[PDB]
C-alpha cells in the first residue's frame, strides 16, 4: 500500500486488512522515504511493542494542501464530503509525493475527487455515485445548471504542480482493538544462546 | 436550499475549471516567450481563444444571482468580473470594426518612421533608432524632425482612426453602465458595499487633480532649473522665463526627462555609486545576482523563492535558433509554479531590475491562496508599485555596502546624494502632470466635452497650462499627438502610472517607519529589518478580497493618493531647486514658444 503501482480515488478510497502477520513498524519510521509522517496516541516506534486485532490501510492519492485534512476533528472539501476520520482516531498517516510517479502532463484525470454532497460523510464512510448535488427545489434532471453541479472533478496533477498541487501518495492506518483476541503484533528482540 | 449556494457551487465550478484553463494559456505564453517559434505563438493564441470563450459561457449563470440582497463581499466582487458583458454588448461588426482600428494604429504606431530632408536614403524606424535621436542625440535639428515629422506622419493619420476608437468604446462602456470609456477605466478602483471603504468612479479625477496642485511646488521648482540647464545648450530658441520645448523633453511622446541629465548635471565632477565593476570583480554571475537579491527579500522578512523557481529561470538567451523574449516579465504559471524571464548581465541597471522582477512575484505569491477569480492584484497602482520600494531600497548605498559591492570608504554627502536624488525627479516629478494631463484629455475625449476637430488646440492648450511645454511647430486642426502614443493606439491605461508614483512613496514611507528610519526616504533601506518584511506581506495576501482603500488605511495611514511622502523624498532637493532658481522663474509663462518672432 505505500508503493502500490496504482492507487484509488479520494471519494473511491480503496482499503487493504493487515492480521495474522508479524508487522514491523519501525520500518517506515526509519525509511526516510516520506513527506510527512505523524501518529496519533502512540508513538511510532512503540507500535512494535503492540498487538492488535485488525488494521486497515486506506490508501489513496491527494494534494498537498488537502493533507491537513486528514486528521480528527477537521473539516473540508475531503474530510467532509470524500473520506472522514473519527475524533477519536488513534492511528498513523503516511505521506509520500509521488509527482515524478503519478503526475502527468494535461493531470492525472484518473484521479478525482468529491467537491459537494449533500450531506457529510461518517467516519471511513465512502460514496462513489454520481448523484448531482441539488440547491434548489428545481430537478436537476442529470444536468449540472442553475442550482445544480456535478459533484466530482478530477485532479490537475501535473509536473509543474507546487508543493500544495502535487500529487502524494497517501495511506492511512487506523487499529482496531476489539474483545476478539490480537492477529498482528510487533517483531520481539532475540539474542544467541548462552 | 438558499440562493447562496448558487453562487458559491459556480464560483466554486468555476474556480476549478479556470484555474486550469488559465495556466494552459499562461504557461503558453511561457513556452512562446522562451522560444519564439510558429509552434508556440499558434498554441498560445488557441489556449487564450479556449480561456477566452470559457469566459463568455460561464456569464450566463453569473447573471442570474442578483447581487443587490447581497451582504458577502466575497460573493459580489466575483460575480461582478463575469457579470460584465465588455465588448460583447454590441455587434460582431462594431467588435471586429474595433479590433481593426486597434491593429491597424498599432501597425501604423509601430512602423511609424521619420527621415531627414537631406538624407531621404538613410533613415531610422521608431525602435532603435527615433528613441535614440530624443533620449541621446543633443541635435536641435534632429530632434525637431523627429518629433515634427512623427506628428505628421504618424498623429495625423492615427486621428481619424483614434475617433472610431472612442466612439465604438463609450457604445462599450455605456451599454455596462457607465458614461463613458473614461469612467470605464475609473471603475477599476470602485469600491461598493463595505461601510467606510466606498469609492466612486469620479473620485479618481478629482484625487488626481488635488494631488496635482499638490506636486506643483516641486514640480515648478524643477521645471524652471532644466529650463536654466537647457536653455544654456538652447539659448537661441529657450526663453529664461518661456516654455520648454516640446522636442527637448527627452523622448519622442514627452513623458520623462530621464534622457536629460547629461544636461541637467548637478555635480559633474562629484561621483555616484555603480556595483558594475564591483560585482565584475568578484566574478558575478547572472545566478549570483539573482540569489544575492533573494538574500535582500528574506532579510527583510518576506518569503524566500522554491527550488523550482530558481532552475526554470531564464537568465540569458539560448542562442539565436531558439532566441527568448529577454524583457523582464513577472510569470505566474500557477498551481505555485512562478519564474521570471530576464537576461540578465553584470551591471547596475540589471541588479536592480532582478529586485523589481522579484518583488512582482512577491506580490502574486502572497495571495495565491486567495480564489481564482480574486487571485489578482487590487488596482493598477498596487501591482507595480511594489515592485519599485524593493529595488529603491536595494539601490540605496547603505544595502550595496552591507552585501559588500560598494566599498564601506565610499564618501557620501549632500552633493552625491543630489545627483540621485535629482535624476530621480526627472522620472518622477518630471513625469507626474504630464500622466495627469494625459489622462485629463483623454478623459474628456471619451466623455465628449472635447469636439474632435479641437483635440490638437486642446492638447497644446493643456501642455501651456499643466506642464508648461510647447510643440517646436504649431499645429492645426488635423494632428493628433497622444494618439502616437503606445498605451493609447494599444489600449491601455495610462493613469495607473500617476496612481503608481504616488503609491510607490506612500508604502515606501510606511515601510522605512517600520524600519525605524529618520529623515528623508532617499536615504531609506530596509536591510536587515524583519519587520518591514512582515508588514508588507500583511497587504500582499490581500489580493482583491478587500478594499483598496483598507490597505492604504492600515498601511501607509491614508485612503487615496497622497503627496506627503513625495516632498519626503525630495525634500532636500526642494532646497536645492529652491536656490538654482535664483537666476531664472520658478514655473512658466505660456506666451513664449521656439517658433515665436
Amino acid at each position: 500500500v505505500f508503493n502500490a503501482t496504482r492507487f484509488a480515488s479520494v471519494y473511491a478510497w480503496n482499503r487493504k486488512r493487515i492480521s495474522n502477520c508479524v508487522a514491523d513498524y519501525s520500518v517506515l519510521y526509519n525509511s526516510a522515504s516520506f513527506s510527512t509522517f505523524k501518529c496519533y496516541g502512540v508513538s511510532p516506534t512503540k507500535l512494535n511493542d503492540l498487538c492488535f486485532t485488525n488494521v486497515y490501510a486506506d490508501s489513496f492519492v491527494i494534494r498537498g494542501d488537502e493533507v491537513r485534512q486528514i486528521a480528527p476533528g477537521q473539516t473540508g472539501k475531503i474530510a467532509d464530503y470524500n473520506y472522514k476520520l473519527p475524533d477519536d482516531f488513534t492511528g498513523c498517516v503516511i505521506a509520500w509525493n509521488s509527482n515524478n510517479l503519478d503526475s502527468k502532463v494535461g493531470g492525472n484525470y484518473n484521479y478525482r475527487y468529491r467537491l459537494f454532497r449533500k450531506s457529510n460523510l461518517k467516519p471511513f464512510e465512502r460514496d462513489i455515485s454520481t448523484e448531482i448535488y441539488q440547491a434548489g427545489s428545481k430537478p436537476c434532471n442529470g444536468v449540472e445548471g442553475f442550482n445544480c453541479y456535478f459533484p466530482l472533478q478530477s485532479y490537475g496533477f501535473q509536473p509543474t504542480n507546487g508543493v500544495g498541487y502535487q500529487p502524494y501518495r497517501v495511506v492511512v492506518l487506523s487499529f482496531e482493538l476489539l474483545h476478539a483476541p490480537a492477529t498482528v503484533c510487533g517483531p520481539k528482540k532475540s539474542t544467541n544462546l548462552v | 436550499s438558499t440562493i447562496e449556494e448558487q453562487a458559491k457551487t459556480f464560483l466554486d465550478k468555476f474556480n476549478h475549471e479556470a484555474e486550469d484553463l488559465f495556466y494552459q494559456s499562461s504557461l503558453a505564453s511561457w513556452n512562446y516567450n522562451t522560444n519564439i517559434t510558429e509552434e508556440n505563438v499558434q498554441n498560445m493564441n488557441n489556449a487564450g481563444d479556449k480561456w477566452s470563450a470559457f469566459l463568455k459561457e460561464q456569464s450566463t449563470l453569473a447573471q442570474m444571482y442578483p447581487l443587490q440582497e447581497i451582504q458577502n463581499l466575497t460573493v459580489k466582487l466575483q460575480l461582478q468580473a463575469l457579470q460584465q458583458n465588455g465588448s460583447s454588448v454590441l455587434s460582431e461588426d462594431k467588435s471586429k470594426r474595433l479590433n481593426t482600428i486597434l491593429n491597424t494604429m498599432s501597425t501604423i504606431y509601430s512602423t511609424g518612421k521619420v527621415c531627414n530632408p537631406d538624407n531621404p536614403q538613410e533613415c531610422l524606424l521608431l525602435e532603435p533608432g527615433l528613441n535614440e535621436i530624443m533620449a541621446n542625440s543633443l541635435d536641435y535639428n534632429e530632434r525637431l524632425w523627429a518629433w515634427e515629422s512623427w506628428r505628421s506622419e504618424v498623429g495625423k493619420q492615427l486621428r481619424p482612426l483614434y475617433e472610431e476608437y472612442v466612439v465604438l468604446k463609450n457604445e462599450m462602456a455605456r451599454a455596462n453602465h457607465y458614461e463613458d470609456y473614461g469612467d470605464y477605466w475609473r471603475g477599476d478602483y470602485e469600491v461598493n458595499g463595505v461601510d467606510g471603504y466606498d469609492y466612486s468612479r469620479g473620485q479618481l479625477i478629482e484625487d488626481v487633480e488635488h494631488t496635482f496642485e499638490e506636486i506643483k511646488p516641486l514640480y515648478e521648482h524643477l521645471h524652471a532649473y532644466v529650463r536654466a540647464k537647457l536653455m544654456n545648450a538652447y539659448p537661441s530658441y529657450i526663453s529664461p522665463i518661456g516654455c520648454l520645448p516640446a522636442h527637448l523633453l527627452g523622448d519622442m511622446w514627452g513623458r520623462f526627462w530621464t534622457n536629460l541629465y547629461s544636461l541637467t548635471v548637478p555635480f559633474g565632477q562629484k561621483p555616484n555609486i555603480d556595483v558594475t565593476d564591483a560585482m565584475v570583480d568578484q566574478a558575478w554571475d547572472a545566478q549570483r545576482i539573482f540569489k544575492e537579491a533573494e538574500k535582500f527579500f528574506v532579510s527583510v522578512g518576506l518569503p524566500n523563492m522554491t527550488q523550482g523557481f530558481w532552475e526554470n529561470s531564464m537568465l540569458t538567451d539560448p542562442g539565436n535558433v531558439q532566441k527568448a523574449v529577454c524583457h523582464p516579465t513577472a510569470w505566474d504559471l500557477g498551481k505555485g509554479d512562478f519564474r521570471i524571464l530576464m537576461c540578465t548581465k553584470v551591471t547596475m541597471d540589471d541588479f536592480l531590475t532582478a529586485h523589481h522582477e522579484m518583488g512582482h512575484i512577491q506580490y502574486d505569491m502572497a495571495y495565491a491562496a486567495q480564489p481564482f477569480l480574486l487571485r489578482n492584484g487590487a488596482n493598477e497602482g498596487f501591482h507595480e508599485a511594489v515592485g519599485e520600494i524593493m529595488s529603491l531600497s536595494a539601490a540605496t548605498p547603505k544595502h550595496l555596502k552591507s552585501i559588500g559591492l560598494l566599498s564601506p570608504d565610499f564618501q557620501e554627502d549632500n552633493e552625491t546624494e543630489i545627483n540621485f536624488l535629482l535624476k530621480q525627479a526627472l522620472t518622477i516629478v518630471g513625469t507626474l502632470p504630464f500622466t495627469y494631463m494625459l489622462e485629463k484629455w483623454r478623459w474628456m475625449v471619451f466623455k465628449g466635452e472635447i469636439p474632435k476637430d479641437q483635440w490638437m488646440k486642446k492638447w497644446w492648450e493643456m501642455k501651456r497650462e499643466i506642464v508648461g511645454v510647447v510643440e517646436p511647430v504649431p499645429h492645426d486642426e488635423t494632428y493628433c499627438d497622444p494618439a502616437s502614443l503606445f498605451h493609447v493606439s494599444n489600449d491601455y491605461s495610462f493613469i495607473r502610472y500617476y496612481t503608481r508614483t504616488l503609491y510607490q512613496f506612500q508604502f515606501q514611507e510606511a515601510l522605512c517607519q517600520a524600519a525605524k528610519h529618520e529623515g528623508p526616504l532617499h536615504k531609506c533601506d530596509i536591510s536587515n529589518s524583519t519587520e518591514a518584511g512582515q508588514k508588507l506581506f500583511n497587504m500582499l495576501r490581500l489580493g482583491k478580497s478587500e478594499p483598496w482603500t483598507l490597505a492604504l488605511e492600515n498601511v501607509v495611514g491614508a485612503k487615496n493618493m497622497n503627496v506627503r511622502p513625495l516632498l519626503n523624498y525630495f525634500e532636500p532637493l526642494f532646497t536645492w531647486l529652491k536656490d538654482q532658481n535664483k537666476n531664472s522663474f520658478v514655473g512658466w509663462s505660456t506666451d513664449w514658444s521656439p517658433y515665436a518672432d
